[PDB]
This record gives structure tokens, C-alpha cells and sequence, in this order.
């Protein structure tokens, strides 16, 4: 409980570690803003080594030393009173490559990824002749694949009715040892609620989702 | 009965993936093909359940002729020899059936006459990192990575056309070797739209019943 | 010099045959290995890990996340089924397009066993109890909450554990895993009553499969 | 390389001859062995039991 | 007799290949080997020596030897660049056609060092003091002598040595190699102001080729 | 990663060398080459580093044919043999189709019928002196020095016309085997203007670009 880094304190009280195996300013628990969960709600994404370098110094680390190696552990929790029910789907895929809307071209940048700032799914298609836009399904989950099959990668459930957290801890996987961060996005953390909120009349009606990124052995 | 299930007896297969015509004597007619796995549908979703391989490569060419109908006066040609050149990542190109890319150097290329054992030749794995992506998020252009580029493959007669041109085909197949798989991936639902990226329409999950019960 | 004698089947091309072959680029330096972690030997790794299962099909949640919950809801009648599902193989059940079916299509003969793990994502104060019947194959579909309850079953409850787990064999009617109301869902004041219930499906023991063909699930 | 020389009757199919072959399907694990019972070793362990004689054709 | 079968890729000619061969003409009786002296064992014993560099192109300068002599005399700014060149590879930059540049167009990828030797051939009695500012890749171009300063750089001084040695990274903007006056050029009476400059470059430790190619430095 | 610039890796490669025609029945039809490294010009840059070489020497002909237009009456034709004579230097050198030199005992040559293997053959190091020179300041005419001499080549067929000529091409081979170079030279800059000496115009040392900063 209330462990520290640098200038920071996160207080906890079980983990799910990679595919086994484990991976000066910078050790530090960044912290996204949350995002309200709803009963209409459908998922967000972050890409992972994206939203760090937007807002931190570890982003100040970047704009100087573009290649590194970095290897990463994510907590995220959400607070409810016991009156709530839902339950989530916390997953950290590698290498999502996600596709367009429209047939014949790829998105462009600021649609795969907001800066520090969640993109949202959907529960319906989208428009294909407008721009270049992500195909943001749900239950095709963006890669094609069917979103049944997720739990494959590394994954962790958040079911409000016994548990509250879920912490990760992800290994550094590339194929090239040392590759430049500015046009590579190798993580990909995807949220997905299944059992969606409900809740009785009286209560809050949305519930926040806070995430907590702290990068480990920084290599520059 | 576990051994029919691992990875080198998954993969260890063959498949014509390409088949191309060309004449001798149109001024054009050589055949071209780029290397890459996607070419054949059923290849494809036996590779992408995986992210990172790792593979040697053997390739084996099936040719077969056929005489074009010529003119008159009872056409009698010698036996065919054909040229398949492979060409490295990062080398000269061909555009012509007579260049000076063909009599290049550093292009291994072999040279086959008919009527014998069809030509195997073995290329190995050729990257500078450490294994094929067969996905990659990320810019170069969206979702490209040149780094696997695995070369291109040029085939021509080496004879010159007397009284009767010939056409040839070519089936070109594939078989990896000693596959390493890393990281593996939920198998893709929706169809496949275009063959360079993973562009897909949404599609439902599962073919629906009844009711519930 | 050495005399010879080819044998028939000599300059032919055997499509999975085994041969050496000349290398097209020597002296090249090849890269070397890098440890890269997650690494697949066999693909029964990949039919272990859990998957969710479509079991709400029902004609206009198939485009939805409808698909995988099970509505629950505290009714008037006493005694009703909840959800059911064959186990007849590759005709369009609902273990199809699961991770378990996908591997599963690329061979013709497999036998192994299944556990199906249920999760009740309702409330938190909600208690109520469940059946879990699993019928034999030879056996009829019961039609009754009684007769379910003289075959193979576990009675599940709500307000002590949230995941019960069924053991079943699978081999390519043929079976039925039905699961039946015992008591209707008690709810205090102030929470909603309608909950939600998932379904995971991975393989107990090794499978044995053999005889590899390819996929009916492309063009 | 290696010099060799082709003998006479070469490339030729000899109808009762023996040779290896390559398999058609590598891979595929067959199926094992199982005790069944009454193996025959030879033929003349059918001809040691016993038949009936049919000594009374006479056309009818 | 003995039993063969001939594989696939029998009666082919691999363009490179690796088998024995007959002998045009034995009992020939070779000529012997003879002790000559200076043996190259590897491509990089070229590139380990020294070269001059190009670096005053100018498009007149380079059909004469004022192509490899930097000017220097005393101006009266203080405070300027006496030259700078990119290290972009290849794409017609000054390193291109010395003897480091001509060895690795035969290749694809390299990496290694660059020793970047100056010398100061001028007068014996007149002093001053130079800068010699590498900008890491990612950086700008520095646009003064103040912020080459606080970059990672060098001084070097002509009163006390004559030739400074400057190491570099280099891997197939991407850098600079600026200089810059520090001071002006103080020099007695009855000596000629204007002096000259050479550059030479040589790899400091083994390069790392591989994947080789034809050059393009042909019709 | 640097066994991918020894010496031995960098020349035993392979090029098309040569490229000629010959008929059979023209009475003056066949073909003849000098063996000499400075007929292609991208070999002849990477052999110019090296002062003094020494090495072995391994042959390979691509040989086809083709069909002249005959008259009429349905050519048949059997299959066709060259003859491939190498003369060492210092020996007889034939002058026609048909004369005393092709018959001589001392000329090795080899005979090879076509839809075969293609004919390698290699030659060992031949010269007087201990090495060859790519370079030398003196007269034998200056700069030939007459001890580098390493032979020629001629082919001719071993028929006889009966309904129809045949022309055929030929694309000799070549590759280095067991090099060791001595005393480096700096890279050719100016281009090459003649096949039988070293002869150049003068040119610029590098492209320019706007100014010094």
C-alpha cells in the first residue's frame, strides 16, 4: 500500500504480469484524465508510448532521444458504491493495426490517436466517403476480429460486483531492439464494457475510470 | 495425438501462390511477381495468427510451354531454356525483356531447360531486425514497415522466336522451413477487402439461431 | 566410374515432400535470434485461455454486444429455463467462431473435454440460486426443472460465489447444457433487478487432434 | 562432383520390383497397433482345418 | 546396381552456386607462390586510411585542387561560420566520393564512427581559436556561436597544436559538423593574413556492412 | 558483421561476360573471344583496387538456339552438339569453320549435346610470372605487358545443315575462385573511354552544391 516514485504516491492494496516473463526524473505515476462510464457507453483506447509524450517530461525525454526501450505497468480502477452493477474488460493488445472506414485508404493520425485524451468506440457503423476515419465498431473491435476472441492478449476483468482494480504489467515487445517512437505505436489499451452500467434511481448516474501509466528501466 | 498440432507441422505446407502468362516475342512478356504472404487468401489467415515469425523460404517453379499459332511451313523449335532472376531488397529492377538489370552481378538467377526436374532454389531469412511483423502500427504511409521487404522474382525466355512464338505459364510455390512463432492473435472474422492492409467491413458474430432456447 | 540406377519416381515434384535445396544467397551473415517473449510451440496454447461465447444469437443481436449476455430477471413464474444450447459439432452451434472452434475447424477428428465457466456480473446484493444441467448424449432435452434435477447438475448460488464451473466432454441428439431457474431473484430496495450473466468456454485436459485440412470459414 | 554412371535398365518399371518411395503424407502420426485376435502367419494354417467333402454331386 | 533418385533441382545452373569442377589442364605443374609484400585481407584495411575531403564545392572549385582548402583570413565580424556540411547519406553530400565513401556504396547498411582530423596549414607564427560543433540528429542547425557553445563541441587552438581530432556517429535532418570563429586571427607584420584548412576522415573503429550491391557510380 | 567484406566475398560472384552469335552454315560462323576482365565495366571496377591478383578461374556457357526461317517441305532436325575449344597462350588459333586447329591434340575443348547440364569448365592459373597485373608502367607498345595472357575461346557446331539453319547465342560466365589481392589502389573516378588501356578525359572530383555553408 501507498507506493511511491519520484514525486508521487498512489495508494493500493492482484496482478497479471505479461507473458511471464519481467521487464531519472521519468519513474513517475502519470496519470490520464478520467472518463465518465455511462450506461451508453462502448469502449476507449489509448495508444501507449503516444499519450506520454504529449504531456511529460518523459515526453521531454522523446522530443530529444527519439529511440528507446521502455517497458511499462498500467493500473486502472474505478470507484463505485456497492448499488452498481457492470462489468468491464481491461486488455493491452500489442500492435493494434487498426483499419479505415473508407475501403481504399488508411486513417490519419489524429483519428488513431488523441494526445493523452481517450477516443471512444461505437455501437454502430460509421460513414465511409467523409475523411479518413477509424472503423470504430465494437463487436468487431476495430482489427477486424471478433471481440469474443480478446482474451488472448494479456487481460484483466473488472466486474464491480467482487472486484474494483486491475493492474498490468507489460514487457517490452518489438522485433527491432532500438526503433524511433515518433512514427511507432507498439501497446494499444483497449476497455470494453460488456454487461453494461445499470443502476436504480437515486444514485450517481455515471461511474470514472481512472488510469495510471508509470513507465519502468527507461533505456536511452 | 499432440504432434500433428505443433507449430513446424502447422505451417510446413505448399501453395500456388502465383500464376502468371508470357510470350516470347511481345516485347513486354516477362513475368513479375513481388514476395509477400498475402497474396493468397488461406495463406494469409494461417500466418496471421501470429505477430512475429520467423522463417527460411524455398521456392519451387512449375513451367510448362504451349505453341501460339504461327504461319506455315512446318515450324520445328529446339528445346526452351528459361531465366528466373531474383532480385535482393534494395537492387536493380528490370523493365524490358532486354536490359542490363538481367546480366547484373549481384542478382542470383538461375537458368532451366525443359523437360527436366523443375528448379528449386532456397532463399533464407533476410531482414535487418530480428523477425517478419505481419503487423505493424505504425508509419513508414500507414501500415507498411519496409524493413520485411523480402524481394521480387523476374522470369523470361532466353531463346529468340524463329518461325512460331511460344507462351509459358508459371506456378510458383511456397514453403516456409523452421518457423519460429511469437506472440500469437485472435483468427480474423470479417473478409478480406484489399490485399496490402487489413481494411475490413463490419460484419455480425455468429450465424444466428432461433431464440435462446 | 560409380555405377547408378534411377529408380521410379525420379525427376518428379512431390508436393510435401522433404529435400535439401541450394541456398540462392550465401555468404550473406544472417541476423541473429533475439529472445522475444510469448512464444508459441504448439497451438493447443492457444485453445487453453478463455474465451466469451455468443449464446444470444437471436437474429438482431448478432451485430451487438448483445450477443453474450444472457438476460436474467426476477419473473412470476417459478421454474423456467434460462438458456440452452446443443452440442452437436460444426452445425452451426454456438461454439463456432469461439477461440476453442476456430483452431478446432482446421482438423477432422478431435476429442477432449470442455469447462465452461459461468460469471453472474449482476448486483452485488442480488441472491438467488441456479441449475447447471448438462444432459448425456442419448438422453432426451428434460422439459421440466424436476427432471433436470434427477440428472447430472450442480445447483449454483449466487450469494456465495460468482463463477461456477462445468466439466463436460465434447467429441465430434448429442447433449445439452441447460441451466434452470431454482428460486427467483431476490433484490433489496433501490438496486435494479435485471442482471446479467456471461459464459467462457476453454479445453479441461489436451486435446487429440489429426488429419489437418483447411477452414470453411473464407470464400 | 561425385561421378556416376548409368547402368542399363535404368529408368525402367519393373512390375514385382522393391524399392523405398517418398511418402505421400509426412506428418500425420498414424494409428497404433491393436492386440485383435486370430492372426494368421501363413496360409497353410487355413488348410490344417477341416472341410466336408462334396462325394455326392450326381447331377441333381 | 545402386539405387538413386534425382531431386528436384537437378540439371539447373544457380548463378551462385558452389560445386567442384573439372580441370581444363592438368598436369600443368601452377607457378608457385611469391612473398609480396602488402596483402589485403579485408575491404576494411582500405577504409581504416586517411583521405582530403571535398568540403569547397562552390560549382566552379571543383575542376581544380581549391575544392579541398577551406579559406580563413581575418574578417572584422566576430562571430561567424567558416563552413558546415550535413551528414546525410549518399544524397550527394561532401563524404560521397572520398575513399570511406567509395567502399560503402557496395553495401546497404552500415554503421560505425568517422575520425574527422583537421589540420591547420598556415602561417608558423599567427594564432587563433576555432570551434568545432557537432550537432546530435533530431537538433537544428545552430545559428550562432553562442548556442554551438552549449551543444556538445570542442575548442581548438592553433597556437598549441595544429590538428584536432573530432569523432562522430554515422548510420545510413541527420547532423552537422559547423565551425565557427572564436576569435579573430592575430598575426604578425610581414605575414600573410588569408590561411588554408584540409579535413580528412577515416573510420574509427570496424563498420558493420552487409547485404551487398552494385554502385552507381557507373553508366 | 564483417564476413561480408572479406576479399574472398566480395569477388566470387558471377557476370555475363560475353555475348555472341554464330550460324552454322555461313561458312564463317564462329564465335571467338579473348579472355580478358576488362570487357564489362562494373567488374573492371572491382578488380582496378587490387594491383596484383591471383586466382583460379571457372567457366559456364548458357548455350540455345533458334530456328532460321528454312524454305518448306516440314524440317525435322535432331538434336544439336557444340564444341567449345579453349587455346592457352602461346598455341594455334583457327581462322575457319573447318581447319587443322579444331583437330589439334594439345587444345583442350569439350563437346556437349543441347538439353543437358550446361558446361562448366575451369581453368588454373596460368601466367609465368606469380601473379596478374591490372596495371603496368612499361612496354612489352606501352602498357600490355604480354606475360598476362590467359587464352581465348571458340565454338563452332558439330552438324551439318540439312533442311534449315540454326543460329545460336552463347552467354560465357565467369567467377573468381581462391582471390588474394596485393597493394590497394584509390577508386576510378573518370570513366572509361577504351577496352585496351587505362585512357580517360578529365572530370570534376565530386557534383557541387551552392556554396561552402
Amino acid at each position: 500500500r501507498s507506493i511511491t516514485l519520484g514525486n508521487s504516491t498512489i495508494t493500493t492494496q492482484n496482478v497479471v504480469v505479461g507473458y511471464g516473463v519481467w521487464p531519472v526524473a521519468t519513474c513517475r505515476f502519470y496519470t490520464l484524465e478520467s472518463v465518465q462510464w455511462m450506461k451508453n457507453s462502448a469502449g476507449w483506447w489509448w495508444k501507449l508510448p503516444d499519450a506520454l509524450s504529449q504531456m511529460g517530461l518523459f515526453g521531454q525525454n522523446m522530443q530529444y532521444h527519439y529511440l528507446g526501450r521502455t517497458g511499462y505497468t498500467i493500473h486502472v480502477q474505478c470507484n463505485a458504491s456497492k448499488f452498481h452493477q457492470g462489468c468491464l474488460l481491461v486488455v493491452c493488445v500489442p500492435e493494434a493495426e487498426m483499419g479505415c472506414s473508407n475501403l481504399n485508404n488508411t486513417p490519419e493520425f489524429s483519428e488513431l490517436s488523441g494526445g493523452d485524451s481517450a477516443r471512444m468506440f461505437t455501437d454502430t457503423q460509421v460513414g465511409e466517403s467523409n475523411a479518413k476515419k477509424v472503423q470504430t465498431a465494437v463487436w468487431n473491435a476495430g482489427m477486424g476480429v471478433g471481440v469474443g476472441n480478446l482474451t488472448i492478449f494479456p487481460h484483466q476483468w473488472i466486474n464491480l460486483r467482487t472486484n474494483n482494480s486491475a493492474t498490468l504489467v507489460m514487457p517490452y515487445i518489438n522485433s527491432v531492439p532500438m526503433d524511433n517512437m515518433f512514427r511507432h505505436n507498439n501497446l494499444t489499451l483497449m476497455i470494453i464494457p460488456f454487461v453494461p452500467l445499470n443502476y436504480s434511481e437515486g444514485s450517481s448516474p455515471y461511474v470514472p475510470i481512472t488510469v495510471t501509466i508509470a513507465p519502468m528501466c527507461a533505456e536511452y | 495425438s499432440r504432434s500433428e498440432s505443433s507449430i513446424e507441422n502447422f505451417l510446413c505446407r505448399s501453395a500456388c501462390v502465383y500464376y502468371a502468362t508470357y510470350t516470347n516475342n511481345s516485347k513486354k512478356g516477362f513475368a513479375e511477381w513481388v514476395i509477400n504472404t498475402r497474396q493468397v487468401a488461406q495463406l494469409r489467415r494461417k500466418l496471421e495468427l501470429f505477430t512475429y515469425l520467423r522463417f527460411d523460404l524455398e521456392l519451387t517453379f512449375v513451367i510448362t510451354s504451349a505453341q501460339q499459332p504461327s504461319t506455315a511451313s512446318s515450324v520445328d523449335a529446339p528445346v526452351q531454356t528459361h531465366q528466373i532472376m531474383y532480385v535482393p531488397p534494395g537492387g536493380p529492377v528490370p523493365t524490358k525483356v532486354k536490359d542490363y538489370a538481367w546480366q547484373t552481378s549481384t542478382n542470383p538467377s538461375v537458368f532451366w531447360t525443359e523437360g527436366n526436374a523443375p528448379p528449386r532454389m532456397s532463399i533464407p531469412f533476410i531482414s535487418i531486425g530480428n523477425a517478419y511483423s505481419c503487423f505493424y502500427d505504425g508509419w513508414t504511409v500507414y501500415g507498411i514497415n519496409t524493413l520485411n521487404n523480402m524481394g521480387t522474382l523476374y522470369m523470361r525466355h532466353v531463346n529468340e522466336a524463329g518461325q512460331g512464338p511460344i507462351k509459358s505459364t508459371v506456378r510458383i510455390y511456397f514453403k516456409p522451413k523452421h518457423v519460429k512463432a511469437w506472440v500469437p492473435r485472435p483468427p480474423r472474422l470479417c473478409q478480406y477487402e484489399k490485399q496490402k492492409n487489413v481494411n475490413f467491413s463490419p460484419i455480425g458474430v455468429t450465424t444466428s439461431r432461433t431464440d435462446i432456447i | 566410374g560409380l555405377p547408378v540406377m534411377t529408380t521410379p519416381g525420379s525427376t518428379q515434384f512431390l508436393t510435401s515432400d522433404d529435400f535439401q535445396s541450394p541456398s540462392a544467397m550465401p555468404q550473406f551473415d544472417v541476423t541473429p535470434e533475439m529472445q522475444i517473449p510469448g512464444r508459441v510451440n504448439n497451438l493447443m496454447e492457444i485453445a487453453e485461455v478463455d474465451s466469451v461465447v455468443p449464446v444470444n444469437n437471436t437474429e438482431d443481436n448478432v451485430s451487438s454486444l448483445k450477443a453474450y449476455q444472457i438476460p436474467v430477471q426476477s419473473n412470476s413464474d417459478n421454474g423456467k429455463q434460462v438458456f440452452g444450447f446443443p452440442l452437436q459439432p460444426g452445425a452451426n452451434n454456438v461454439l463456432n467462431r469461439t477461440l476453442l472452434g476456430e483452431i478446432l475447424n482446421y482438423y477432422t477428428h478431435w476429442s477432449g473435454s470442455i469447462k465452461l465457466t459461468f460469471m453472474f456480473c449482476g448486483s452485488a446484493m442480488a441472491t438467488g440460486k441456479f441449475l447447471l444441467a448438462y444432459s448425456p448424449p442419448g438422453a432426451g432435452v428434460p422439459k421440466n426443472r424436476k427432471d433436470a434435477m434427477l440428472g447430472t447438475h450442480v445447483i449454483w448460488d449466487v450469494g456465495l460465489q460468482s463463477s461456477c464451473v462445468l466439466c463436460v466432454p465434447w467429441i465430434s441428439a448429442a447433449g445439452y447444457v441447460t441451466c434452470w431457474y431454482q428460486t427467483n431473484i431476490v433484490v433489496p430496495a433501490d438496486v435494479q433487478s435485471s442482471c446479467d450473466i456471461l459464459c467462457f468456454v476453454s479445453a479441461c485436459n489436451d486435446f487429440s487432434v489429426r488429419m489437418l485440412k483447411d477452414t470453411p470459414f473464407i470464400r
